[PDB]
């Protein structure tokens, strides 16, 4: 229910914003929203968390913002490892959990 | 002999050459009537009771509920909705709660809070509509009959209450019956309820605070005002819980303890004359008689100051008559059991007589049969 | 260390039912509820639903409404998850993860951290 | 910050040179202390409850019968006996109908009639004595943080109503609580049902029209007036039937309207004093900061007129203090976070004040932040 | 419960009577007491109830007597097909009804 | 003529469940109670119970109570008495018999000639 791209591309260095779409519901009538990091074959890692709040682990690269019914969560000084599956989370108004599709973040070499 | 057992026993006697005596028929009550020249007979209205009701509201004693869910939204931002506050089996309240930065809210203040529940009816009662047309008295007649059992019924409407009643070896009794109905049926409601049924003015049974429906069978089972049931309150301005209120069956019986009990049977009283003009008393044909009688069962006074004697006879005439009288000195003693006769010497036959006061002797004759009697009062 | 740790790789075949098994450790168990969520292979989360582990109050998704069930043993601070009637598309890895419970017992808004610590999955696998 | 997202929150500040305040914790209502040079706390009663009640009297509300017999004698012949009239698990009444030769008695008259039934209780409710000194109350007590959650509670007895409780970073308050119970337990039942439990006056509930029993384990469930449910009648001098009075939750609710809703938890009340002379606010090492702010949420307003201000830094000194006051024209403004540091320049901290009346001036320095605000009142 | 002989004989043209015990509760209580004539492999027909009435067909030579606790069935001007088991019922006090033991009744040919 | 009229001879042995059928006619089988009772070989009668073909009310001996069950089919004009587990001792001719219920359609005290027509027995046999 809750809408994304599929895949995301940048570059060593670069900013690159991932955004996570919504209702009235669940992402533009409440700040619970937040943004995990998944690797293959691991559970997903909070990274954000209140849109803007960052887990005592997390450096200061990853950023969120909300405008509307559309969540961004955006990498600064892009590395490799930073390659990752990446997916926004809601609690709705129903009580309810909502998840997006995910978007592949492919970081390339040159 | 159907009423001599009976406590509730009442004797109407008509006055001199009368054919009709007017009787009165309540439950529990039964009724010999005498006429002078005429068989003595037991009237009693066994049971009225009214053929197909019609349900007229069904109300619900005990509820539950299931499938809560709650819709909330932070302050600035509307009222809560459900797409469940259409579906009439629901029951919904709202209201508002704390919100601020800590649940997710960019504002702090009161937030709209909607709840709903789905609302089960466990056991209801139901109050019927009864009409005075489909009502049925049942009225047995039977003959005070001297005899023993050797080994009838009419039904009375408000649209035949006349009813010709055949009785053999007698003629035929004619009792013509107008039910005196206390009530008016528009303005009230049989109430039934987990087997047990009362009758109760309707206003007071449209006022009871229970939730309702005019329950039609051509649409799934919805109630109105299930808020006297199923209520909602705010625990601390964040959450809202479901209040069952708990099944309200002790609550109605406590409520109907100063009211009338009980296809469905009533008890009501019906009022009648029963014209005897075709009835004949049999064994008026026959001779006063011959022999001598035996004690078979030893002289009993019932609950009337009225006595009993059953007896067997000596001699030849199968059928005949019982000479019988009292004396202090003899007066012609009254007598229930109205001429007595022997229709078959083999068998021992029954005979009620009212005695004067204080002391008595009953004769039944060449070495005829001298019981003492006496009667207190 | 806070650690969630799910029972072992499990394969059943369509019709039977399913049960997957979450113990926590280095917290207080009873003050936190388990959400559980699967994940197909290569697909996104699914929030199945979550138990609070003080008074076992449930809440379940509309999805497994009445094929879900999640119960917990305050013993051994496990939380279980069980799926019945199991179908084509139910081969998933299936995580738990915690959210702590407000300072009453209750469980109605949850808390901005939540999800903050995972398990590790569980694939339940079809045939 | 436990009470900024609360509507029923309580300041208490101390006057002057105050090292302690004085507070009420009633549930459901959040405090935050204050004192000139000390830190800003937050008190809340979470729960009261009572471990181990003793049951003092269980009552029932509805029951049922089974194995009814009845022993039957004719007129003269003495009173009718049932051994069950001594199992005290039957309820059992003794009449009179009517008898004669008709049911087998040789006289006419009244018989004796006793009809007994098991005594079967379905659901039950049950009222516990509770005492004073198995009363434990839960008092939380916080910081008003300033930082933010980064990813205590105190037992009072009546035997040990003063708790020390450690706070990390600011030293050790002493928090001394009287419980002010409105109460006399020896004089109130705490009274369970299905569920869902209330307090009310002892004598009351020992008046209260249930069958009864001072349930012990020891000796199986038989009850005391079992005639407040069931009871029996004689229908028209022949036969007795029981009736059952069906479940009396429902009355039982409506009698409680007017009562005190809910091992066992209950709501009171508690006052408290607490000493803070042990107590430091941590920060005043620091020296007053460098940089510039940034909102990192806007200005938000609570429900009790102060506003929530939440930042992120700039400069070098990674552990330092902000710069923090209001204007119309400069006034010292009131200040609920009690003096604001900067723990960690990478995470924002929250800053709650309470600005003055109409228009104010928040200013938080070089390139400081203006932010205007106002106030309705 | 009820009590009576296990057996009785007579010979032709004598009367004989079979006596029937039981307590304050049944026999000595009510007169619900009544006699039945079972001939071997039928069923028991009733020849007297209510201590002294005799169904319809039942000849005058049966008749019962009821003293204290003890009914009292006898027949008189014996004949050869009156030989037959002869049981005695009453309804109790409490509602129930119980038999006698049975007496086979034998007529001998002189 | 008044008359009522049972199943068939049957042998069953120990263990089992018994079921005899009573029919009657030339009487409305609904003014009167069906009552049961048997006979072993060259043995008393022995009361079973009783049952109301109006209202279905049943009463059943201390001997038999949780044994017997004696149920009405009023369609057929027919009473039913079933046996229970039966044992060593439970051969016998088995009886049904009337008695009228009075005018109420009430049975608390029978009429003084009970059992005024009777069936004419079933033998229910052990092995
Ligand atoms: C509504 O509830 C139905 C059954 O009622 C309740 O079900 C669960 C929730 C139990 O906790 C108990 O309260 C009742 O048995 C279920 O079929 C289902 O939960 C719901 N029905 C729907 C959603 O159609
Ligand atoms: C008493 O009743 C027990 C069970 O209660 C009732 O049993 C029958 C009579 C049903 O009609 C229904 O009312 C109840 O289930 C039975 O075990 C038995 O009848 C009696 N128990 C004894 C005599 O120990």
């Amino acid at each position: 229910a809750l809408t994304q791209p599929a895949s995301v591309s940048g570059s060593p260095g670069q900013s690159i914003t991932i955004s996570c779409t919504g209702t009235s519901s669940d992402v533009g009538g409440f700040n619970y929203v937040s943004w995990f990091q998944q690797h293959p074959g691991k559970a997903p890692k909070l990274m954000l968390y209140d849109v803007t709040s960052r887990p005592s682990g997390v450096s200061s690269r990853f950023s969120g913002s909300k405008s509307g019914n559309t969540a961004s969560l955006t990498i600064s000084g892009l590395q490799a490892e930073d390659e990752a599956d990446y997916y926004c989370s809601s609690h709705t108004s129903r009580g309810t959990w909502v998840f997006g599709g995910g978007t592949k973040l492919t970081v390339l070499a040159a | 002999m159907r009423c001599v057992g009976i406590g509730n026993r009442d004797f109407v006697e008509g006055l001199s050459g009368a054919t009709w005596v007017d009787v009165v028929l309540e439950h529990g009550s039964c009724v010999t009537t005498m006429a002078k020249n005429k068989p003595t007979l037991d009237i009693e209205l066994l049971k009225t009771e009214v053929t197909n009701p019609a349900v007229l509201r069904k109300l619900c004693i005990e509820a539950k509920i299931s499938n809560t869910t709650t819709d909330s939204r932070c302050p600035t931002q509307g009222e809560a909705t459900l797409v469940e506050e259409q579906d009439a089996n629901f029951v919904c309240r709202r209201t508002v709660v704390d919100r601020g930065w800590g649940n997710g809210c960019g504002l702090f203040g009161k937030g709209s809070l909607l709840t709903c529940a789905k609302f089960k009816c466990v056991t209801k009662l139901e109050g019927k509509i009864v009409q005075y047309e489909n009502l049925k008295y049942s009225v047995i007649v039977t003959v005070h009959t001297g005899d023993q059992h050797q080994v009838t019924i009419a039904t009375i409407t408000p649209q035949a209450p006349t009813s010709e009643i055949q009785l053999t070896d007698y003629g035929t009794l004619t009792l013509d019956c107008s039910p005196r109905t206390g009530l008016d049926f528009n303005e009230v409601v049989l109430l039934t309820m987990k087997e047990k049924s009362w009758l109760v003015h309707k206003q007071w049974f449209l006022d009871l605070p229970l939730p309702w429906t005019s329950g039609a069978s051509t649409s799934q089972e919805t109630w109105n005002r299930q808020d006297l049931l199923v209520t909602f309150k705010t625990a601390h301005a964040k959450k809202q819980e479901v209040v069952v209120l708990g099944s309200q069956e002790g609550a109605m019986h406590t409520a109907l303890t100063g009211a009338t009990e009980i296809t469905t049977i009533f008890a009501g009283h019906l009022k009648c004359r029963l014209k005897m003009d075709k009835l004949t008393l049999k064994g008026m044909s026959y001779v006063m008689c011959t022999g001598s009688f035996k004690l078979e069962k030893e002289v009993a006074e019932t609950q009337h100051g009225t006595v009993l004697v059953q007896v067997k006879y000596e001699g030849t005439d199968a059928p005949c008559k019982i000479p019988f009288s009292t004396q202090d000195v003899t007066q012609n003693g009254r007598l229930i059991t109205a001429n007595p006769i022997v229709t078959d010497k083999e068998k021992p036959i029954n005979i009620e007589t009212e005695p004067p006061f204080g002391e008595s002797y009953i004769i039944v004759g060449e070495k005829a049969l001298k019981l003492s009697w006496f009667k207190k009062g | 260390e806070v650690q969630l740790v799910e029972s072992g790789a499990e394969v059943k075949k369509p019709g039977a039912s399913v049960k997957v098994s979450c113990k926590a450790s280095g917290y207080t168990f009873t003050s936190y509820a388990m959400h559980w969520v699967r994940q197909a292979p290569g697909q996104r989360l699914e929030w199945m639903g979550w138990i609070n582990a003080g008074n076992g109050n449930t809440k379940y998704s509309q999805k497994f409404q009445d094929r879900v069930t999640i119960t917990r043993d305050t013993s051994a601070s496990t939380a279980y998850m069980e799926l019945s009637s199991l179908r084509s598309e139910d081969t998933a890895i299936y995580y738990c993860a915690r959210d702590k419970v407000d300072d009453y017992g209750d469980y109605w808004f949850p808390t901005l951290w939540y999800f903050d610590y995972w398990g590790q999955g569980t694939l339940v696998t079809v045939s």
